[PDB]
RNA sequence: GACCGAUAGUGAACCAGUACCGUGAGGGAAAGGUGAAAAGCACCCCGGAAGGGGAGUGAAAGAGAUCCUGAAACCGUGUGCCUACAAGUAGUCAGAGCCCGUUAACGGGUGAUGGCGUGCCUUUUGUAGAAUGAACCGGCGAGUUACGAUCUCGUGCAAGGUU
RNA sequence: UAUCCUUGGGAGUCAGACUGCGAGUGAUAAGAUCCGUAGUCGAAAGGGAAACAGCCCAGACCGCCAGCUAAGGUCCCAAAGU
RNA sequence: AACAGUGGUAGGAGAGCGUUCUAAGGGCUGUGAAGCCAGACCGGAAGGACUGGUGGAGCGCUUAGAAGUGAGAAUGCCGGUA
């Protein structure tokens, strides 16, 4: 079991789980290929923190890169910075510019 | 006496009435001044004559 | 109205004869009752203000046009369900203090007066002389009395020596015969009291 | 004295929350709304425990009805010819027991009959 | 098997089983015996008012409960009227043994 | 102090009459809490950083700069039961099947199918109403106090009572 | 049969509707308006009249897997008589 | 024990439940209080216990007292999120 979190990285929630549901549940090293082709958004964070995830074998509880597999994986709602844009007839609409905390977890089989 | 078993002169005490909380105690919705009478707002009275 | 009398080293001499009057009377539970309710609300200083509607440093101007708008028809910032505050019948100033007749005052004192005798905890300490200040000379005198929770003592003349000595330990009080009360007396479940100020209590009733 | 909003609100609010589990999603969620459909509760349990009563009448009739019927005997008839055979203090409910134990219930449907005429 | 009355509502019963039934003036350990049976079955004596003669039914009773608890809530709506009552029924368990018949 | 304890209490516990708005008179906010002591994270690995995983401090790292507690709305991830010929103020009362085993008791979850059934509040003769109010959650938010009057009740005295 | 009267404390009510019966206005029209009389609703659920406040029967202190009935009804929906 | 009764709006009357502080008596608490979270427990109700988890210093019970004392609605105010 290994674990890692990204705490607050700038991206909206939604956008992050639509292009993270895909890689749940199936082998990393192959999942790393799906996403690094995939164009999303938010694939270079997702890959950027599952090869954190993976990394964590070198200072770390040994594991070995074959037979790896992600466990379970999600996303969470971070804090959100408040804008407010402005719009005709001085209505001044409010606009949110989301956070995200991504975070996976990683296991053998 | 001691203080701690005080007890009035049975009969010589009662509690308020708070109107206006809840129904339970009647004095609801209305706090017991019918509808939307002169009467009924605050000040509405009118002189005692 | 015989109880004994006892010496400062616990000695005790020919009982002294009390006057019924006052120390046989049959207490009055109800007359004790608004006695002790009586100073015990007015002991309460009762200063308490919060700042009505009106002394709220603003208010003022209508925040927004009575209609045309989708917001609820208000009146100024600073008003009841405002958070801004401003609260509503709130606590005010006021004193905690009545007065009752001169015969229920007396009634009371000597209600209670007379309870304690009938329950037995008064006890009579004739000229309760003391040469100094020292509180450990008056721990020793209730020690050799068998003076263990609360008490109260009067000594008329030997207040001014006796005060000093007693007032620290540990929460017993030292009172002057004419400051007797209801709350004083009943607080404290033991009475000490000097055969001088019995009979000035004794002539004042 | 100042009294604040305390615990009081969250207990009284959370009792109806916790009783209305199982609802269809904002009904188990939002006491706004919990609070309306559990005092609906309250009005259908009372009810509906009064008519579980005359439901299960209704069952019971059409069980012995069924089972008069195959021994060439209406429903209001086998009643007649049992309280005329006596009175049957043996009743709807113990009659349709005796309907899944048939034997007994024509053992008694036969003497309904004969005493019927 | 038999028919039993007992509190104003027969109810089948069998030799050894249990059952529960409105609350008795017994004691949580004694016997009781109820009396108006009908329908003996097995054998099926019966009679009309059956008077079955000696066939009073024995029952050992050990418990004395009481229902689990309905929240009668009342209200009629738009109205300000509401009543909330909690009800516990009483009763008490029973086991049978020597029909009488 | 039978006064408040951060929507309270001064507008202002905190660089507030500040930011901000207005040409100007003027109006006028939000924002308290690491730990006992910074001992506030040596060092290593992913990473450009941010952010992580380890290691170490400490009674607690889920205690890491809104940092004591961390409710609800809201958003997610696994899952036990159910669901693609059925329309349902969404429940309740019957109820098979499947799953679990409790503050042990005529237990808990889910429930194929049947009966019944038009939310809440105000205002109205009358509301399911196509009359009004609520987007949801949390907090706050309305018959008191003073001085007199009167009546009931309770007291001490009583042809007196009372300061 | 046991509700009546006197004094005293505290109210709300002043928008009422429909259905019989006797009248007005109306065109013996209106779920119209205004009266007298009785009922229900108002402020009353339950069963019936398909759904229904005022039509019929009938009054809910709670529990029961009891029984007898009122209006209405018994071929199926849907309990009871082809 | 007997007998009778116990729908209810505006209203009147009585019983109580809970909250914050204050006095008297008792004592609970780092061997883990308050608060929060979850339970299949108790009472006629408002409600109150018991057992776990969190949390890391304060707090119930008893009798009486005084109240800024109980929110679901006010196109309510503020904050947060759909």
């Amino acid at each position: 079991q290994a674990k890692a979190v990204a705490r607050t990285v700038r991206i909206a929630p939604r956008k992050a789980r639509l292009v993270m549901d895909l890689i749940r549940g199936k082998q990393v090293g192959e999942a790393v290929s799906i996403l690094n082709l995939t164009p999303r958004a938010a694939s270079p964070i997702i890959e950027k923190v599952l090869k954190s995830a993976i990394a964590n074998a070198e200072h770390n509880y040994e594991m070995d890169a074959n037979n790896l597999v992600i466990s379970q994986a999600f996303v969470d709602e971070g804090p959100t910075l408040k804008r407010f844009r402005p719009r005709a007839m001085g209505r001044a609409s409010q606009i949110n510019k989301r956070t995200s905390h991504i975070t996976i977890v990683v296991s053998e089989k | 006496m001691k203080l701690h078993e005080l007890k009035p002169s049975e009969g010589s005490r009662k509690t308020r009435n708070r109107v206006g909380r809840g129904i339970g105690s009647g004095n609801g919705k209305t706090a017991g001044k019918g509808h939307k009478g002169q009467n009924a707002r605050s000040g509405g009275g009118v002189r005692p004559g | 109205p015989k109880v004994a009398l006892y010496n400062q080293n616990g000695s005790t001499a020919g009982d002294i004869e009390l006057n019924a009057s006052v120390f046989g009377i049959e207490p009055n539970e109800s007359v004790v009752f608004d006695a002790i309710l009586m100073q015990r609300a007015s002991l309460r200083q009762g200063t308490h203000k919060v700042k009505n509607r009106s002394e709220v440093r603003g208010g003022g101007r209508k925040p927004w046009r009575q209609k045309g708008t989708g917001r609820a028809r208000q009146g100024s910032i600073r008003s009841p369900q405002w958070r801004g505050g401003g609260v509503v019948f709130g606590p005010t100033p006021r004193s905690y203090s009545y007065k009752l007749p001169k015969k229920v005052r007396r009634l009371a004192i000597k209600s209670v007066l007379s309870s304690k005798v009938i329950d037995n905890n008064i006890i009579v300490l004739e000229d309760l002389t003391l040469d100094t200040a020292k509180t450990k000379e008056m721990a020793a005198i209730l020690k050799g009395l068998s003076v263990e929770k609360k008490a109260l003592i009067v000594t008329a003349d030997a207040n001014e020596a006796v005060a000093l000595s007693a007032r620290n330990i540990p929460g017993v009080t030292v009172v002057e015969a004419n400051g007797i009360n209801v709350l004083d007396v009943v607080n404290h479940e033991k009475l000490l009291i000097t055969k001088a100020a019995v009979e000035k209590v004794e002539e004042v009733l | 004295p100042r009294v604040k909003g305390g615990t009081v609100t969250r207990k009284r609010r959370k009792k109806v929350l916790k009783l209305a589990k199982g609802y269809f999603g904002s009904k188990h969620t939002l006491y706004k709304v919990a609070n309306q459909q559990v005092m609906k509760s309250g009005n259908y349990a009372f009810r509906d425990r009064r008519q579980k009563k005359r439901d299960f009448r209704k069952l019971w009739i059409t069980r012995i009805n069924a089972a008069a019927r195959m021994n060439g005997l209406s429903y209001s008839r086998l009643m007649h010819g049992l309280k005329l055979s006596g009175i049957e203090v043996n009743r709807k409910m113990l009659a349709d027991l005796a309907v899944n134990d048939l034997t007994a219930f024509n053992q008694l449907a036969d003497a309904a009959k004969a005493q019927l005429n | 098997y038999a028919i039993i009355k007992t509190g104003g509502k027969q109810i089948k019963v069998e030799e050894g089983q249990t059952v529960y039934i409105e609350k008795l003036a017994a004691e949580a350990g004694e016997t009781v015996t109820f009396e108006d049976v009908l329908f003996v079955g097995g054998d099926n004596v019966k009679v009309g008012n059956p008077t079955v003669e000696g066939a009073t039914v024995t029952a050992k009773v050990e418990k004395q409960g009481r229902a689990k608890k309905i929240t009668v809530f009342r209200y009629k709506p738009k109205k300000n009227v509401h009543k909330k009552q909690g009800h516990r029924q009483p009763y008490t368990k029973v086991t049978i043994e020597k029909i009488n018949a």
